[PDB]
């Protein structure tokens, strides 16, 4: 067809703007002529190392240093000296209990350290002592019930007990839930029937092939009983049903929660559910005993890993393992497996360290874990390279690659370790000359204030590699943060960009590198003058020291500048307080915390100080006097003080 | 599924008595007929005739002629009795997930030919819309089938394609077509179609098109039908693009008058002509480097219109942003005019 | 997902050192008998930022397309904006000379390069440029700021002009 | 059950829309030939573009076929252009038989009314252009944008583009009088004038505020107070007090005034709008005018980024404070 | 069962102040086809009590029953999220902001299922189910666009009250179709009146001097006034006119922080103040609240020319703070820049 698409604009006569002419002013009539003459690039050749580190000289013999390390088996004396070093490092650890067990376990391999040093006994588990005692007592009660039923069977031919048939184990990943279940079942003679998400677990199939496990005896009550058949469909031994990652549910896993509801409903044998998410406790309906595994103490698992490496003829400092565990967020299986890799590779760095509290120490698994040995020379140390001045182009590209590696994890390496890296003294918390003191303090202050201006610019006006607050809000929030990973096989089909990630990581690396180089150089230049100030008799170094925490000082380097134990305890306190039934319908959460929470802390401390005065006991009857069902542990926690 | 029905119906489709799509009139047929990017086409001919065709990534702004080029190459490599047996054509029209890559692509690249023996070819138009996992399987199906079948990747945005996928193919950029080579084409179209057009008409036609002959033919087609004559005014009115006289008066108002007068004049002209402040920003920036200013004026002014172009993106009030645009000139240039 | 890491040992690989890339490229051109210049070596490595899969790919492309290795051939086949042009851009920034820098930026624009590879090349050229560290820090933060503008969607010549202007005014303003 | 007045009182036919003459002429000519082109309506919002296209579709088709043959969509989708393109493909692919009992058969092409045509990127708009050329004969579109300038050139070359200038205040004052007399509500003419001047030439927002005001009052007199605070329009003596605090020389009364504005619930955006409207038409120096207006612009950016109203207002008042007190 | 909820008004006529717009809301619910409402005002001004009063006026007293239900939804990026929502047989309650960049997701499906609930549950009371979205200022742009698509798809199926504190982050199309309700903060005398009312309802009698002092110290936040009054009750069984009205403990910890700010300007002082702000953020105080408090504290010692400069650098740095993700860097940048300015200022 091709009709005419006429421009219909309502041109009325007048308005002094419809028909316009170019202005007659001289500035806008002076249009400079445009020139496209570029410099010719065929004449100019690119030199060697012009845009990179192509140096004519090349290093030979520094790299390719093969280890070929033969670990001589430690004698009794040096091993006992290392045991006493571990004991002096960790005085609260019962060392003499766990080392003969490791020696028995160790006594051409084809099998991992996780199953080599797999705990056979529940007492051999590390951390979560209350939880393992509760689980062991529950299984002792259940095996006693099974034994009593057997005695009743041979003799023939429950509100007081509250022996609930099912227990939910919850905790973080790799803390040893499956290991503790295996250990206690092996010790008490239980036969575990394992149900995993890796196998087919549909309701009809699991019911038709697992109901008679709890509705009957066992055909082989003697002999080969402590083996664990993974259930799938492609002394007398009591049955024990185990359900690993009940939280992982697929569309193929149809009617699984109803199925397990029927199992717990009709069972006569103990059933154990284990998972990692905290949310499974609320969405699942039923009667079940709950067991929580907290994150184990860092020093205990550090001593345990150090005994493990001692058994394999390696001596290693505690602080390196503390850094490794905090990097893994105290994950036992991660640290054990990476230790197995790093040990069987021959160790990282051979450096002698004479400590009494002998073979050479093997510190340096922390920087090997982060891949920093792929960047630096084996002679180079991390903090040693950090402290000196960076001028060489190759050294500065290695520092760029270092920051690029830490910014892929969205971790500010330079700022989380700013006190340990700045050219100023750092210590653990327990007149014209004065004008020069204040002036040097002012130059250092201007340098650091400029640095915080820069890193504020890198937070806001540089993008991040991974988009923060993608599924929750910013950190330190009591709303949610229980963002469980996906459960479906359908792909994301998203339209994200990847160029603005690989480029952005280098962008923030370069910006952070140049800003820290500038501020460190400025602080060093200001501190060069401090010799004259010391000669003048005044020492402003008390104004220049940095007061850091003891927990942060125990590590070689920190990935965070904050306390997460405090964050976890506050967040648990607030979540438990606003879980109260009276305050369960409050809508405005920021108003909720910021208004009710300080006032409720005032009421808690007022009640505490009233009880401190030997006054009437009815002062204890305020919260229950207005039906505030707030538990006494939380009341005591909020009545301590405001930190 | 399908959508090749509409293309095959569309190729011999016209009223042929009244409709006049002159954009569809002038189509090159082969590489000797595509009179542009001659180094690229001769390189393709060299790689074809040596049986040394590598994997290809044809990328550029749309309309520069990638699809017709690779269609000509496909018809050159293989005759019409075996074209479907050796070349697979796909695009983002049939998007069902990553099942395309492991479905027709993986099955097609895993087999020999049917009738005659030779190397095969797959063209993937608009491959920028393939997801990251789809491309990440596509790299594997290239790696383990490279000796049998060559791959052609038609794209528009180079950066989004994952680095290994660009790594396994060579790349060809279809850049903008230079005005000195595009004036004879439009002159030929004008003399063949008896069109009256002045030098500002040619300048506006080549400036708005930004090195694309399809878009130029579209503009001249629309202007010729709407007015019967083609000039700078007729093209810009038919395009609804900023007239240079209008934005010149806008610049004159900021550079001569005071704040309130220039403000209300520019507001009335935006209401009168239907202009959004993004295009005023673009055209005044086009005027800034042409009009003579000192260097300090240039850096200050460029930074301020850059920040205004930022602030216009989030969706704030355009009124205050116009006010700040006038303020940018009022701070420096009019103070120096007072000086 | 996290438990897959937690049941494994994870190891890290880095972008490769340029000396190592240079050794492997001289090795492969020795095993292939490739005529070359050093110009081609810095070009072929600059096109492969630590990823020598690109190095061998564009090496094969240069040898198949021209048969000799020099910078001009590499930039004809890889089709990047020229390193010398963007080095000239940041050199004009050091001199705070807006005119020429904008002129050849407009030249790259009508040459047809995208906003993203221009800003990336600007990054990787003012990275290793020989000039003062504080002004280098300012330049890096500014080009990152403009790169966020392109990344958020707005990618125009006005954005690069304001980029260049703030770069140039960094020199004159102390 | 009931409908808002904006579609209840929009004209049924073209020729019933007022204040537009060439637009009515060309749309009527295109309706006479029963081949409406692809339309591109540009102008300020509330000018009646949607009303004109609904009237044209009601005239060309049957009222029972009108809703069948139109699909009203918007184009700033947060899920991308692929979703709305799939909906367009679904609507064009799906065909329902249609006829009129009035004696004239309907044209075969359908109508997809896609608003906010000035809000997309060039890539999404080019994808819409490919969708346009996919369905050139079987569906003719009407793109409604605030500004025709943001339209990329392949669309503007194949669409009949129509300017919709804002209506002079007398004619929509008469229209609002018609609405008031047909909706049995007691309003003074001063109230209608104030509603017009806070509507700022937006008839659609004016009648929306009118219906909302008559359902707030429940038949009472529509005062100037209710229409002052139904549009969020700040009282002017608050603006005068802000300027007096800036002229005064004390930051304490400055923050006291800002506290008075924020605890009243008055938003910072509307305050910036009226502060700008005062500053642009004042006797202030163009240096001060420029500094204050660029401060206003960046404050608008800051508040759009999620910053506090209070902080941005304190900093804005500090800048206006310093600019006024420099000359004093 | 504190004073704010036990003595909360239940119907529109039980409101004590701002009677006029309460009567206008009564007219709105009398008309019976109200469109979507946006309601706004400062915190503690009485927005939520007005919302639940017009809810109770709207339906029967089945609004007054409330439970909690939990919703598990897969993301478009295929990562399911679990959220807690307050629910009733007639209304729903969602605060979407806990989903962060997934606020958009929390926009559709629940409301879609509420639409489905409107297609499922029939009671012949009214032709829509209402849902309160809380803190809609923290909704992102794409979330607000998804809300606009939801409302222009389900206008005949469900309704929504939009509780916020500022309509600045509300995009103008959302402001265009929802009726604005400005809820100003109560005056001092109104706070004293309702405070004496709730004390007589508690059987307690206090002097009016305590009421006026408490009203001034609450700064027109009625919820804070009632909570604090209850704190004064816990402090003393009888009410005396010179009873020490207690101070908010994080507020006074912030005050001692500001004392450390103005006292000494040393890098050790910067680091210990950084640790104090760490303690505050582990106490989950919002960063803008911390900032407003600390600037209002430090401005009392600032001189006239310093006050304005502190104002624009505070606004600029908090603009970056909302632009930024981790507020620590921006807060420390502000405090160090104020160190620089203040040290530069007493030295001359
Ligand atoms: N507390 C511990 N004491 C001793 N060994 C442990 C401990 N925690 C973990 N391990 C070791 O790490 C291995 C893995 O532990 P698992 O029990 O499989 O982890 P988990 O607690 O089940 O958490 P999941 O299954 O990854 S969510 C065990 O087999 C042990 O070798
Ligand atoms: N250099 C050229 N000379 C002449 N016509 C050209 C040229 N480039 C493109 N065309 C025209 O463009 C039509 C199709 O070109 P395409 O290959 O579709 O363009 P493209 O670069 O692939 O980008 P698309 O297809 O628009 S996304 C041809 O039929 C020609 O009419
Ligand atoms: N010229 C006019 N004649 C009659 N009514 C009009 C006119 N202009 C606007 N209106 C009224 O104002 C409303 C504008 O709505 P709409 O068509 O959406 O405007 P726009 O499309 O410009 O946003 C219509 O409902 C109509 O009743
Ligand atoms: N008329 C009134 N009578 C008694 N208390 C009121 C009245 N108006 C408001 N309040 C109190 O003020 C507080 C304000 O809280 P809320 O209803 O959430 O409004 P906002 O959202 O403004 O904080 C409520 O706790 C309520 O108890
Ligand atoms: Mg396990
Ligand atoms: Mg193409």
């Amino acid at each position: 067809s091709f009709q005419r698409v006429v421009h219909v604009q309502q041109k009325d006569d007048g308005c002094c703007l419809w028909h316009l002419k170019p202005p007659s002013c001289p500035l806008l009539t002076k249009f400079k002529e445009l020139n496209t003459k570029v410099i010719d690039l065929s004449k100019c050749g690119i030199a060697l190392g012009e845009f990179s580190t192509l140096n004519s000289k090349l290093k030979s013999g520094n790299s390719a240093a093969v280890f070929m390390r033969t670990r001589k088996e430690f004698t009794e004396e040096v091993r006992n000296l290392l045991l006493e070093e571990i004991r002096w490092s960790n005085p609260e650890f019962s060392l003499k209990k766990y080392f003969p067990l490791l020696l028995k376990k160790q006594i051409t391999e084809d099998m991992l350290w996780t199953e080599k040093y797999q705990p056979q006994t529940a007492s051999e588990l590390i951390g979560n002592e209350l939880a393992i005692k509760k689980l062991h007592s529950w299984l002792k009660d259940w095996k006693r019930r099974a034994e009593l039923e057997e005695r009743q069977n041979l003799k023939g031919k429950e509100e007081e007990s509250r022996l609930c048939n099912t227990v939910l184990i919850t905790g973080p990943t790799g803390v040893g839930k499956t290991a503790a279940v295996y250990a206690c079942a092996q010790e008490l003679g239980f036969k575990i029937f394992e149900v995993n998400a890796s196998s087919q677990r549909s309701g009809r199939q699991i019911l038709s092939q697992l109901k008679e496990a709890t509705q009957s005896h066992q055909v082989d009550k003697q002999g080969v009983n402590s083996q664990k058949p993974c259930f799938f469909n492609s002394k007398n031994a009591t049955s024990l049903i185990l359900f690993e990652e009940v939280d992982v549910i697929f569309d193929e896993d149809a009617g699984f929660l109803n199925a397990i509801k029927t199992f717990m409903a009709t069972t006569k044998r103990p059933v154990i559910l284990t998972t990692s998410d905290p949310t499974f406790s609320l969405m699942f309906d039923g009667c079940f005993e709950e067991i929580k595994f907290s994150t184990p103490s860092l020093l205990n698992v550090a001593s345990y890993l150090q005994m493990i490496c001692l058994t394999e003829n390696f001596r290693t400092d505690v602080k390196d393992f503390v850094t490794l565990l905090t990097a893994n967020t105290c994950d036992i299986r991660k640290s054990i497996l990476y230790l197995q890799f790093w040990i069987r590779s021959g160790g990282g760095v051979l450096e002698e360290r004479p400590l009494t509290l002998l073979p050479k120490c093997d510190s340096g698994c922390a920087e090997t874990l982060f891949g920093l040995k792929n960047i630096f020379s084996p002679s180079e140390d991390l903090f040693s390279f950090l402290k000196h001045k960076i001028t060489m182009k190759e050294e500065w590209h290695k520092f760029i690659q270092l920051l690029t590696e830490f910014q892929m994890r969205n971790v500010d390496f330079l700022y989380s370790n700013l006190e340990f890296i700045l050219p100023l003294p750092v210590d653990t918390i327990p007149t014209t000359a004065g004008k020069k003191c204040s002036a040097l303090v002012s130059h250092c202050l201007n340098s650091l204030s400029e640095f915080m201006d820069n890193m504020s610019f890198l937070d806001a006006l540089l993008t991040d590699v991974r988009e923060q607050n993608k599924y929750g809000r910013n950190d330190f929030s009591w709303t949610n943060g229980k963002v469980t990973s996906g459960l479906c096989d359908e792909f994301s089909l998203e339209s994200n960009d990847g160029w603005t990630s690989q480029s952005s990581g280098e962008l923030k690396a370069a910006a952070e590198a140049l800003s820290f180089t500038k501020c460190s150089s400025a602080i060093s230049k200001a501190l060069e003058t401090l010799n004259s100030c010391k000669k003048l008799g005044r020492d402003p170094t008390n104004d220049l020291t940095f007061y850091v925490s003891q927990k942060r000082n125990n590590v070689y380097f920190s990935q965070s500048a904050a306390n997460l134990d405090n964050a976890w305890k506050r967040i648990s306190v607030i979540k438990s307080v606003f879980s109260s039934r009276s305050l369960l319908y409050v809508g405005n959460r920021q108003a909720s915390i910021i208004e009710y929470l300080p006032t409720l802390r005032n009421i808690c401390k007022t009640e505490k100080l009233k009880e401190q005065g030997k006054s009437k006991r009815r002062f204890l009857h305020y919260f229950e006097g207005i039906h505030l069902d707030i538990p006494k542990e939380t009341v005591n926690t909020l009545a301590a003080d405001f930190p | 599924m399908e959508t090749s029905a509409l293309k095959q119906q569309e190729q011999p489709a016209a009223t042929k008595i009244r409709n006049l799509p002159w954009v569809e009139k002038y189509r090159p047929q082969t590489l000797n007929d595509l009179i542009s990017h001659q180094d690229i086409l001769s390189t393709i001919q060299k790689f074809i005739n040596e049986d040394r065709l590598p994997h290809l990534l044809l990328y550029g702004p749309p309309g520069t002629g990638k699809t017709s080029t690779i269609l000509a190459c496909a018809k050159q490599l293989y005759k019409d009795k075996e074209f479907g047996s050796m070349v697979l054509e796909l695009n983002a029209s049939d998007d069902r997930g990553i099942d395309i890559i492991r479905g027709p692509i993986l099955s097609f690249a895993s087999t020999r030919t049917i009738f005659k023996k030779g190397f095969k070819l797959v063209i993937l138009d608009e491959a920028d819309a393939m997801t990251q996992d789809a491309q990440n399987a596509l790299r594997r199906v290239i790696e383990k089938f490279t000796e049998n079948t060559r791959f052609c990747l038609i794209c528009n945005y180079l950066s989004k394609i994952i680095p290994a996928l660009q790594s396994r193919c060579t790349r060809f950029r279809f850049g903008p077509l230079t005005p000195e080579l595009m004036v004879p084409r439009l002159e030929h179209v004008v003399e063949e179609e008896k069109v009256d057009i002045s030098e500002d008409g040619m300048k506006a036609l080549v400036t708005l098109s930004s090195g694309d002959m399809r878009r130029a033919l579209n503009i001249l087609q629309s202007t010729n039908m709407a007015f019967g004559k083609v000039t700078e005014e007729t093209v810009y009115t038919c395009t609804g693009h900023p007239l240079k006289s209008d934005i010149a008066n806008i610049l004159d108002w900021m550079l001569n008058q005071d704040f309130t007068t220039a403000y209300r004049n520019i507001t009335e002209l935006k209401t009168l002509k239907g202009l959004a402040l993004h295009d005023i920003l673009t055209e005044i920036h086009l005027f800034v480097h042409r009009v003579d200013f000192p260097s300090s004026v240039r850096i200050h002014l460029l930074t301020k219109m850059a920040d205004i172009e930022y602030r216009l993106s989030v969706g704030t009030n355009e009124k205050i942003q116009l006010s700040s645009l006038i303020a940018a000139f009022q701070v420096t240039r009019d103070l120096i005019v007072a000086e | 997902i996290e438990p897959i890491q937690s049941r494994c040992a994870v190891l890290r690989y880095t972008k490769l050192t340029d000396a190592q890339i240079l050794t492997r490229l001289m090795n492969v051109i020795e095993k292939e008998r490739v005529p070359y210049t050093d110009d081609g070596l810095e070009a072929i490595i600059f096109t492969a930022q630590g990823d020598m899969r690109q190095a061998l790919n564009n090496l094969q492309s240069t040898f198949s397309g021209f048969g000799f290795i020099n910078s001009e051939n590499v930039f004809k086949v890889c089709d990047e904006p020229h390193p010398l042009l963007v080095k000239e851009m940041i050199q004009h920034c050091v001199n705070a000379n807006i005119d020429e820098a904008y002129k050849i930026l407009a030249h790259l624009w009508h040459l047809g390069y995208s906003p993203e590879d221009i800003i990336g090349n600007i990054f990787r050229v003012c990275k290793t440029f020989q000039m003062a560290e504080y002004l280098k820090l300012e330049f890096i933060k500014e080009i990152g700021y403009t790169h966020m503008k392109i990344a958020e969607g707005v990618n125009s010549l006005l954005q690069m002009a304001g980029l260049l202007a703030r770069l140039c005014q960094k020199t004159m303003a102390p | 059950k009931p409908v808002p007045w904006v579609e209840k009182y929009r004209p049924k036919c073209v020729d019933e829309v007022a204040f537009q003459e060439e637009v009515v002429a060309v749309l009527k000519k295109s309706l006479e030939g029963a081949d409406l082109p692809n339309l591109l309506f540009y102008g300020p919002p509330g000018t009646g573009k949607t009303s004109t296209i609904l009237a044209a579709a009601r005239e060309l088709f049957g009222p029972e076929l009108f809703r069948l043959r139109v699909l009203e969509l918007n184009a700033s989708d947060e899920r991308g252009i692929q979703v709305v393109r799939e909906k367009v493909k679904n609507f064009a692919q799906l065909t329902v038989s249609g006829s009129r009992s009035d004696g004239k058969p309907c044209p075969p092409f359908k109508i997809v009314i896609l608003d906010e045509a000035d809000s997309m990127t060039s890539a999404a708009q080019a994808a819409l252009r490919r969708t346009m050329e996919k369905e050139s004969k079987t569906t003719r579109f009407c793109l409604i944008c605030n500004y025709v300038s943001r339209i990329i050139e392949p669309l503007t070359s194949r669409c009949s583009k129509f300017r919709f200038k804002p209506l002079s205040d007398k004619i929509q004052q008469q229209r609002l009088l018609d609405i008031a007399k047909k909706e049995n509500v007691k309003i003074s003419d001063e109230g209608i004038a104030y509603l017009v001047k806070v509507s700022e030439g937006d008839l659609r927002k004016a009648i929306t505020f009118l219906q909302s005001a008559t359902r707030l009052t429940g038949g009472k007199e529509i005062t100037e107070k209710v229409i002052t605070d139904i549009a969020g329009v700040i009282p002017a003596e608050k603006i005068d007090g802000v300027f007096a605090a800036c002229q005064s020389g004390s930051f304490d009364k400055l923050e006291a005034v800002v506290k008075d504005l924020i605890d009243e619930g008055h938003a910072a955006t509307q305050l910036v709008n009226q502060l700008h409207d005062v500053v642009v038409e004042n006797n202030l120096s163009d240096k001060q005018k420029s500094i204050i207006t660029e401060k206003l612009a960046e404050v608008d950016k800051c508040l759009a980024d999620g910053a506090d109203e209070h902080l941005q207002l304190i900093s804005l008042c500090a800048t206006v404070m310093q600019q006024l007190s420099q000359n004093c | 069962s504190l004073w704010v909820d036990k003595y909360r008004p239940c119907s529109l006529g039980r409101l004590d102040y701002h009677k006029e717009q309460a009567a206008q809301l009564r007219n709105l619910v009398q008309c019976g086809d109200f469109p979507h409402l946006l309601v706004y005002g400062p915190s503690g001004a009485g927005k939520k009590t007005r919302i639940m009063c017009i809810l109770r006026e709207l339906y029967g007293v089945g609004v007054e029953k409330l439970r909690i239900e939990h919703q598990t939804i897969t993301t478009p990026s295929k990562k399911k999220i679990e959220i807690s929502t307050i629910a009733s047989n007639y209304h729903l309650e969602v605060n979407p902001s806990d989903a962060g960049n997934s606020d958009r997701v929390v926009i559709q499906e629940m409301l879609k299922t509420v639409a489905q609930s409107q297609q499922l549950e029939t009671n012949s009371q009214r032709d829509f189910k209402v849902v309160l979205l809380t803190e809609v200022d923290k909704l992102t742009k794409d979330a607000q666009h998804a809300l606009r698509r939801t409302m222009e798809k389900y206008m005949s199926t469900c309704r929504l009250i939009l509780c916020c504190n500022s309509t600045s982050k509300v995009i103008p199309p959302i402001r265009s179709r929802c009726l604005a309700v400005r809820v100003p903060a109560p005056s001092i005398e109104d706070i004293c009146h309702v405070l004496s009312t709730v004390c007589k309802k508690e059987g307690l009698n206090l002097p009016s001097q305590l009421a006026h002092r408490l009203a001034e110290k609450s700064c027109r936040n009625l919820r804070k006034a009632l909570l604090m009054c209850e704190a004064c009750r816990v402090q003393q069984y009888p009410f005396t006119a010179d009873q020490e009205i207690p101070e908010t403990d994080w507020e006074v910890y912030l005050r001692e922080t500001a004392n450390a700010i103005v006292s000494q300007q040393t890098p050790q002082r910067l680091l210990e103040v950084r640790g104090r702000l760490y303690e505050l953020l582990t106490h989950c105080i919002p960063p803008e609240i911390i900032m407003k408090g600390l600037l209002s504290e430090l401005l009392h010692n600032c001189d006239g020319q310093l006050k304005g400069e502190v104002a624009q650098m505070a606004a600029y740095y908090e603009h970056r703070l909302q632009l930024g993700s981790k507020a620590i860097y921006h807060l420390e940048a502000f405090v160090a820049k104020f160190m620089a300015l203040y040290k530069k200022f007493m030295e001359d």
